[PDB]
DNA sequence: ATCGGATGTATATATCTGACACGTGCCTGGAGACTAGGGAGTAATCCCCTTGGCGGTTAAAACGCGGGGGACAGCGCGTACGTGCGTTTAAGCGGTGCTAGAGCTGTCTACGACCAATTGAGCGGCCTCGGCACCGGGATTCTCGAT
DNA sequence: ATCGAGAATCCCGGTGCCGAGGCCGCTCAATTGGTCGTAGACAGCTCTAGCACCGCTTAAACGCACGTACGCGCTGTCCCCCGCGTTTTAACCGCCAAGGGGATTACTCCCTAGTCTCCAGGCACGTGTCAGATATATACATCCGAT
């Protein structure tokens, strides 16, 4: 890089570089930290971050609305697969439960 | 001449609303009566902050849902359609909560 | 047969022994002495040491750490001492 | 007073990045820190492990990149992985 | 509390029938100061020495173990300088069952032959491990003119 | 001359010493008046140890000196 | 100021609701004095840790994030009140 | 003529002798096979010290028991005695493997 | 290489483990199932294994690896180490 | 309690307290590491080492056996309501299982 | 020579000499039990420096491991050891 | 087979209110330049342990067949649960009053990190004898077809 | 209700084997002593908000009655695993041979923690405004008795 931006910047990501370096240093991880491992953990937070803010805008869009609300986080982490399996023990608040009723319970023909 | 519905339909009716919303399903009082009785019998004297009550509350919702589910697949999986306290028994031991 | 009086004297505090315990380490002692032993001593035989901390947890909820036979033997053969404490 | 840090402003810039027209209300705000506090926890506390367990003392970007592919599922931990190896390149020139 | 009777059975114990070379009592009006007297051992280079100790009871009896330090010198491996004494059975090899004079009677005995793995002074320690002889003519040229 | 000792008890002790006495003149007339064996006992003076053998005069003693007492115990 | 028999707040609609939600058509009539007792149980062994997390701080009220943190550690975390 | 036991009363002892035992169940070549087989997909030229591939086999030992013990729990429930692939699925559905 | 080695978990020894298991009586449909979610778990385990010897520059899976994996998992394994 | 020996007989234990000390202080769990906590450690993993062996070791004898196995540990573990409790998810290599039929197999 | 690899060997049997004086153990409960005093030392360090820095501290004093112990272990056996660290914590002070 | 109530749900429109979006002072934490020192990269070497291979021998696997017990479908019933309506009730909302206690700040005293010397606790290697494994014999006890 | 014969299991004694508990030599990490920068204990102050009280609604809960549909027990059918005997397959034990690489040691270099100095990024605080919830009034999907 030029090395003459911020380091945000010169990593090209929006997530902070001196923060996440300096939660990494302050957390009681290990005795060193390298020079890149925090611009690699804010790359990965940021593209988490992106991926589920996508699904929830898009699941927003659907629903007649412009904003994200828990109700949509929901429907997109649910609705996933991948997001399904990394967020599976995790309860979000105000969110409730994904439409579905079983078979057997419908009326019959 | 009075009209009523066979039952059935009204279940499925409540089953579509109830979850399409999201608000909460149980009264707000006694839900915080019950836990600071709780905390009392603990330790005495404790003062609860708004937010700790709502979030019990929320936890103990999703919880109690999430058993529903699982004690409703464990009626159907015996060939009927009603949740028996023996189904909730056997969704508790398969999921090692008490074993 | 007929236990010896020099045996039922408690080791600890040399009284009569009232609602005695026996250790699995035949060793016997009177629950006053072993209930106050158990909060702030090593917590074994006295006379032995012989850990029995998962035997007095075990007992303590189940309530049966006294032995009844012995205690019983001791109160009936000699119950004039028994009365006075 | 005394400040509370948070990523707010980092996720708002994200979500206008993506979807220019769409808001975000507080409580997904709160729901986001949330979750990007735990995925931090999640990663560091693997890439600590990792570097214990090779009889290291530092956390190089490797580790990180290994904690990476050991916690998110196939296609999640691919994608990430090379958004992570991109950052670093660009940053090292 | 129970620490008095039982002090006092203990040492109504010790009146009726007083072990050989070993004498004890409470000089102090409290119940839990004591003083012991231990004669020189025959099989010992501390022939003619008589040694005076105090004897210290915490408040709980006894569940916790007593105190005991040498008021004079001796030229020990396991004693120290300050009369500090190094016993096994005082601190992790107590026990309830354990009386005073079983304590005195074990005490003669260790000063019948001192412990070789846990001295209390190294260089001294090691000086008796050197050589039997030098160990013996220096104990005897500290306790002949030490215990009188 | 008087020389001052303060042990870890916080007791100041005035000792009668020359300065071509040796230290183990010094150590005895301790044991004499304190009643304490010289081996756990030795002196500290301007943060040096005072090694048993060699004499007060190599150590540039002056008069009134200020001495430092402390107990050393091994494990065992 | 001590509580007598509270468990009774859960009534039942509430469990019906619940029911409801979560997908079942048809509820038996012994469903609710169970749910209460799984209901006291769960609530119990949360309140327990909580209760634990702010005796450690040398504090006399639970906060939100006490609760958090005790349903963290239970294993079911908790998203949308700080952490 | 020949003596025949009752259909099910040697399946006990089979139960009582294998509960008792401690051994392991699966032979140990085809599983050390298996076991380089699916480990040859990730990477090539895999080498296994011997350690490695016994703990593979006991924890693999141990899960399979453990679900059998699950399945037969929920046969038991269906009023059955037969473990049929269904109770399978509703085990590893309910304990939340597969979802 | 190698092909075809599922078969290698004969019928006896999954009859064997449901006799451990607790089991009277057993259908006959039982088996593929029971082959399909071994193999799915020793994927799963030796994906995490292999990742863990690829890690430390390694080319031998040691015991260690595979009680690290089975430890992250949640199915902490005793006796070969940790 | 009087200095001049070992940590581990200060307190009484058998553990070593240096030990446990220098892990504690090297194991990235703090900064700083207070005097009281190894001695307070020591003694908890003493208490529960000796919790198990005693059931282990009455599991043996009652096997008519002088030597401790691990099929002896399987059985002391999950006979005893609060060490199962705490060894949830463990599994012990060779342990096997505990005996238990359901009712319903019986023969009538 | 290899290096050396430390382990609870000694103090394990010397437990087990304490408890049972007339047993002894395999080699395999052996390594089982030392894994299993390093899985719960583990457990309980990892608690204690969590339940430490939630606090906006640095040390790890006696009050954390007991709140940890409180925490980790059932009703009865978080009594028995909380008395047991406290027995031991008092001994050694004085 | 649909026909027509009759119900509930979906849909178009006015509105106004509190939460979301943006502007601003500033101060605490991030950024920039320089040193030193230890951790890690890299090269060379050992021998431990992993892979490949062959003979036998035998316990385990594969195959086939008779059949008895259990999976499964259909019938009948009567009892528990859904549905709706009138009534008693405690939740829900507003507004106020107050003090227990969370939160922030200044002092400083005692607990804990760092460094050298030192030697004894613990680890690696050997070894031998006793506890455990195996085999042969006999006694004991579930089990079932037939009474 | 049972007797008895075929079969599986448990006790007991004798013999042999290897691994586990004790011993010796030894290298390194825990102990002791001292010094010093700093953290958290403590006293003190501020001011947030959790608790208690009141009064007025009206939404949810409760009890009762009616009907109905389905959970359970029974009967019957059938077919498919179980148990046993016979044959074919490769697992396992033992043995030998080769070499790949895990583990160790020595050397050097450069990456990062630490330090100080400088400054701007975001954080708390304030204010404007419109997104959406609420209410009101139509339009259509859907459920039920019955020809
Ligand atoms: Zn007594
Ligand atoms: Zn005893």
């Amino acid at each position: 890089s030029a090395k003459a931006c911020t380091r945000s910047s010169r990593a090209g990501l929006q997530f902070p570089v001196g923060r996440v370096h300096r939660l990494l240093r302050k957390g009681n991880y290990s005795e060193r930290v390298g020079a890149g491992a925090p611009v690699y953990l804010a790359a990965v937070l940021e593209y988490l971050t992106a991926e589920i803010l996508e699904l929830a805008g898009n699941a927003a869009r659907d629903n007649k609305k412009t904003r994200i609300i828990p109700r949509h986080l929901q429907l997109a982490i649910r609705n996933d697969e991948e997001l399904n399996k990394l967020l599976g023990r995790v309860t979000i608040a105000q969110g409730g439960v994904l439409p579905n009723i079983q078979a057997v319970l419908l009326p019959k023909k | 001449k009075p009209h009523r519905y066979r039952p059935g339909t009204v279940a499925l009716r409540e089953i579509r609303r109830y979850q399409k919303s999201t608000e909460l399903l149980i009264r707000k009082l006694p839900f915080q009566r019950l836990v600071r009785e709780i905390a009392q019998d603990f330790k005495t004297d404790l003062r609860f902050q708004s937010s700790a009550v709502m979030a019990l509350q929320e936890a103990c919702e999703a919880y109690l849902v999430g058993l529903f589910e699982d004690t409703n697949l464990c009626a159907i999986h015996a060939k009927r359609v009603t949740i028996m306290p023996k189904d909730i028994q056997l969704a508790r031991r398969i999921r090692g909560e008490r074993a | 047969a007929i236990p010896s009086l020099s045996e039922c004297q408690c080791g600890i505090c040399m009284e009569i022994l009232v609602e005695p315990v026996t250790l699995p380490c035949n060793h016997t002692l009177c629950k006053p002495c072993f209930q106050s032993t158990v909060e702030k001593a090593s917590l074994c035989c006295p006379f032995c040491r012989r850990r029995v901390s998962s035997w007095t947890r075990y007992h303590t909820r189940r309530n049966s750490l006294v032995n009844v036979e012995l205690w019983t033997i001791i109160q009936k053969h000699y119950p004039r001492e028994c009365k006075l404490r | 007073r005394s400040r509370k840090e948070s990523y707010s402003i980092y996720v708002y810039k994200v979500l206008k990045q993506v979807h220019p027209d769409t808001g975000i209300s507080s409580k997904a705000m709160g729901i986001m820190n949330s979750f990007v506090n735990d995925i931090f926890e999640r990663i560091a506390g693997e890439a600590s492990r990792l570097a214990h367990y090779n009889k290291r003392s530092t956390i190089t970007s490797r580790e990180i990149q290994t904690a990476v592919r050991l916690l998110l599922p196939g296609e999640l931990a691919k994608h990430a992985v090379s958004e992570g190896t991109k950052a670093v390149t660009k940053y090292t020139s | 509390h129970m620490a008095l009777k039982r002090i006092n059975k203990e040492l109504s114990d010790l009146a009726r029938d007083p072990p050989a070379q070993i004498s004890a009592g409470p000089v102090g009006d409290d119940m839990f100061h004591w003083q012991a007297t231990i004669m020189g051992p025959n099989d010992s280079p501390y022939q003619g020495g008589v040694f005076f100790l105090t004897i210290h009871f915490p408040t709980d009896y006894p569940f916790k173990p007593p105190k005991v330090a040498f008021t004079t010198r001796i030229y020990h491996p396991n004693i120290n300088s300050n009369g500090s004494i190094c016993l096994d059975i005082l601190r992790s090899q107590w026990s309830p069952a354990l009386t005073i004079s079983k304590v005195l009677l074990s005490i003669a005995s260790l000063l019948d032959d001192p412990n070789p793995d846990d001295p209390k002074v190294p260089e001294i320690a090691r000086i008796y491990k050197t050589d039997r002889d030098k160990y013996n003519r220096i104990s005897r040229e500290w306790t002949q003119k030490y215990a009188m | 001359m008087q020389i001052f000792v303060k042990t870890l008890t916080g007791k100041t002790i005035t000792l009668e010493v020359e300065p071509s006495d040796t230290i183990e003149n010094v150590k005895a007339k301790i044991q004499d008046k304190e009643g304490i064996p010289p081996d756990q006992q030795r002196l500290i003076f301007a943060g040096k140890q005072l090694e048993d053998g060699r004499t007060l005069s190599d150590y540039n003693i002056q008069k009134e000196s200020t001495l430092h007492l402390v107990l050393r115990l091994r494990g065992g | 100021k001590v509580l007598r028999d509270n468990i009774q707040g859960i009534t039942k609609p509430a469990i019906r609701r619940l029911a409801r939600r979560g997908g079942v058509k048809r509820i038996s009539g012994l469903i609710y004095e169970e749910t209460r007792g799984v209901l006291k149980v769960f609530l119990e062994n949360v309140i327990r840790d909580a209760v634990t997390y702010t005796e450690h701080a040398k504090r006399k009220t639970v906060t939100a994030m006490d609760v958090v943190y005790a349903l963290k550690r239970q294993g079911r975390t908790l998203y949308g009140f700080g952490g």
